[PDB]
RNA sequence: GACCGCCUGGGGAGUACGGCCGCAAGGUUAAAACUCAAAUGAAUUGACGGGGGCCCGCACAAGCGGUGGAGCAUGUUGUUUAAUUCGAUGCAACGCGAAGAACCUUACCUGGUCUUGACAUAUCUAGAAUCCUGCAGAGAUGCGGGAGUGCCUUCGGGAAUUAGAAUACAGGUGCUGCAUGGCUGUCGUCAGCUCGUGUCGUGAGAUGUUGGGUUAAGUCCCGCAACGAGCGCAACCCUUGUCCUUAGUUACCAGGGAACUCUAAGGAUACUGCCAGUGACAAACUGGAGGAAGGCGGGGACGACGUCAAGUCAUCAUGGCCCUUACGACCAGGGCUACACACGUGCUACAAUGGUAGGUACAGAGGGCAGCUACACAGCGAUGUGAUGCGAAUCUCAAAAAGCCUAUCGUAGUCCGGAUUGGAGUCUGCAACUCGACUCCAUGAAGUAGGAAUCGCUAGUAAUCGCGGAUCAGAAUGCCGCGGUGAAU
RNA sequence: AAACUGAAGAGUUUGAUCAUGGCUCAGAUUGAACGCU
């Protein structure tokens, strides 16, 4: 807003395996409020990768795709007298983990499998090894900050 | 609403009170299945040659103070604006404004 | 026209409906008309004894009008033979027996619908406007009104623009709801079209 | 005080002409006609600035979902019509008046008709009104036959009543919202807008109301030639969030009970009240405890002085203007529903986070005699018949849907989408052709995510899912509400 | 004794103001003309 910093909602964890990382994803995974049906999505695409991979602690799994996908430089516009320099500044982690989560769901929403639990498992497997969409919006946003490299304001 | 319009509402629903027991005795007889069939075509041939105001269909519902055709409640029976004048002088009992 | 009714926004919290009955949602149409068809004739009717909170409860057919004016000698008549009259003719366009109860305003200058017709009766006595309102403003105030406002709006005084005029003494605070302002809006059939006078007089809490 | 220079409304004009000076550019001296009732100076209050400072609002930013592309609904323009009735036109007209046009509504067109008239008072002739009838006609209407003889006072007769006898008149949704009242929008629920007395200025005016903080707030405190007040802000009102008390049916079920939920009245609590800090020894802010709730707990109603000659003379009322065998009045049919088109609001989609077929759950609120219908039977169905309960915390609308489990479809213009058309029906209604809504079978159109552009939303919100009601004989995708699931930033 | 007696402003520039400043008017007069009488 334009006064003061609200204080964030509580978010509960998901019910199979008590983590509210995934519980927020399963919420950017969410559309009109359907929470059974974005649930199973995820949990689909979870126990897809883990029968795939032989893990038996996914969240561990889930947690290094989110560290590799995370960016840590993006370009902000600043106005300096008439000027707009896209100064490249840091990401706080709160926005660091939704930006992960928001390109994760945009990815795995544009893919060829058959189901969209089977599509966001295949994206979180490629994000693991450093390929897919994911990975390639993540590569530009520091490619754009690197080209400018020259605001430091 | 013009004056004739209202009396024209007036002698509509007069002879709605004229033939109201008529229509009703009839329907009856129409809708027996009791009845011979003669007999029923018979009286629904009176009815469809009954006078045409007395149905109650012709009936269009006019505020009481105004005349008005649009914007009538069954409940008060006078149109939006003289039910709001008298709610807000507060003649109408039990009324008020409302919020939740 | 912006601002609420004063009596209707305080119709459930400090005053009371001035219609006081009970019916049933078929039965309650007919009624209403019936009460307005009451109320416009007795406006009508005693329009020279200064009446201002007719109220109209129906117990049970039988119905307790009952008029507050502050000249009840006049409507009554002598030995009470125009009340007589009116109660019959109340009776014949009423279902069974209207008792008309008169009330007595020991106070005409604290009641806003008095003030409001006394104004109204002056400006079409063809008086200064700006002297009617003045002389109403000080008439409340002097009798003891804790606040009175006065507006008057149209041709003033025969003007081809008509204009918004008006006069405040006291406080009046419109937006308190607790306030116990009597509030008033009558006009009055110049020469030259329609005057609306309207009246606020806040007395209390 | 001495002497000198200069001015005498603004333009025309420091221009023309003539002198003088100059190489020239030009300078200098210096008119007039004509034209206009002003042109100016300083200050004041506003407004505005591609001036400055400070601040707020879904204003942007950060996000979520849309509109603009398709079909359809609805409104408007344009066009077309005999008419496609009238009004609303930047925000703040365009699902707006209209909370519901087959007839009626209806205000429009075509035709058939009436003239104190469909309606009020003045009047005098007969009769209680009122009911049942025949024919002609599309109907309005026209011409005829029977029954009844009121009631109180009673031979003056009266509250009502049918057909006129005529003058007043009635009637007009005819015009002027730029003559108006009343009502409404809008800036804007923005925090402002003023007044009295005092003081200052020749004055318009100023001060107060500015300043330092602070706040959602001209909120509060402190300063201060101001001192005070008023309308605005806040509070008082309604709803929701916890508890207590009275009460326990048609409500409830822990062990007939008087526990509980609930219902609906009255109250309790919440006050920066306590703690720690920051702050001018302040207002206040920041964090903490307790508590259901913490700082305005959430939502609403409440809309200052005024602005737009804003909207409405077609709710109504009204000044004036206009028509009175007509612009008034009655009836039938048609139109308001036409469509080379354009735009505004929406609904349904373009699918797999889905379609379909089986099971299995969980609401709230509202309606019901101008009716809702248990149940049974018949029907593929809409519905139809019999019948039962309920003016409802009793009976009913009524099953909530999204949700969950299983199967299937496997990315296809398809088992997506459901427009359009053909056929057959059910209801409502005098009447469904123009022009109703549903049901069934068949058909299966565009549509595969939408250009420039643009909109809403900060939390039980958006998004999505169903369910009620007003208007209403029938006719919602609109309007007004209700709950379910439920985010992102 | 007297000749010694005489002096008015308004309108109009502005949203308003004060100033400046022009224009205009109310008076007196005539070897008058014209119009009505």
């Amino acid at each position: 807003p334009r006064r003061r910093v609200v204080a964030t909602r509580e978010i509960l964890p998901d019910p199979k395996f008590g983590s509210q990382t995934i519980a927020k994803f399963i919420n950017h995974v969410m559309s009109h409020g359907k929470k059974s049906t974005a649930e199973r999505i995820v949990y689909g695409a979870l126990e897809t990768v883990a029968q795939k991979r032989n893990i038996e602690d996914p969240v561990a799994f889930f947690e290094d795709v989110l560290e590799n996908v995370r960016p840590m430089v993006e370009v902000k516009a600043r106005r300096v007298g008439g000027a707009t320099y896209q100064v490249p500044m840091e990401v706080r982690p709160s926005r660091r983990t939704a930006l992960a989560m928001r390109w994760l769901a945009e990815a795995a929403a544009k893919r060829s499998e058959k189901s969209m639990a089977l599509r966001l498992a295949g994206e979180l497997s490629d994000a693991s090894e450093g390929k897919g969409n994911a990975m390639k919006k993540r590569d530009e946003v520091h490619r754009m900050a690197d080209a400018n490299k020259a605001f430091s304001h | 609403a013009k004056k004739s319009m209202i009396n024209r509402e007036l002698k509509r629903e007069k002879e709605v009170a004229k033939y109201a027991d008529k229509r009703t005795k009839l329907k009856e007889t129409i809708s027996d299945m009791n009845a011979s069939d003669e007999v029923r075509m018979d009286a629904m041939l009176e009815l469809q040659a009954l006078p045409r105001n007395s149905s109650p269909v012709r009936l269009r519902n006019r505020c009481a103070i105004t005349g008005r055709p649009h914007g009538y409640f069954r409940k008060f029976g006078l149109s939006r604006n003289m039910l709001r004048e008298r709610v807000m002088q507060g003649d109408v009992p039990g009324v008020r404004k409302a919020s939740w | 026209g912006q601002k609420v009714h004063p009596i209707g926004i305080r119709l459930g919290v400090v005053k009371k409906h001035n219609a006081n009955w009970y019916a049933s949602p078929k039965q309650y149409s007919e009624y209403l008309i019936n009460d307005i068809q009451v109320r416009e004739y007795l406006r009508k009717k005693l329009d020279s004894a200064m009446i201002s909170n007719i109220m109209i409860e129906r117990p049970t057919g039988a119905a307790k009008i009952t008029i507050a004016t502050a000249r009840p000698g006049i409507v009554i008549g002598k030995k009470g033979e125009d009340i007589e009259r009116l109660q019959k003719e109340l009776t014949k366009m009423m279902g069974v027996p209207a008792q008309v109860n008169i009330e007595e305003i020991t106070s005409p200058d604290l009641d806003a619908r008095l003030v409001a017709d006394g104004i109204g009766s002056q400006l079409e006595r063809r008086v200064m406007f700006r002297r009617a309102m003045k002389r109403a403003v000080q008439n409340s105030m002097r009798s003891g009104a804790k606040g009175i406002k006065v507006e008057l709006s149209g041709r003033l005084g025969g003007a081809e623009i008509a204009r918004t005029e008006w006069y405040r003494e006291g406080r009046v605070p419109l937006h308190t709801l607790r306030a116990d302002i009597d509030y008033a809006s009558v006009r009055a059939e110049t020469t030259y079209g329609t005057i609306g006078v309207k009246v606020w007089i806040f007395r209390g809490e």
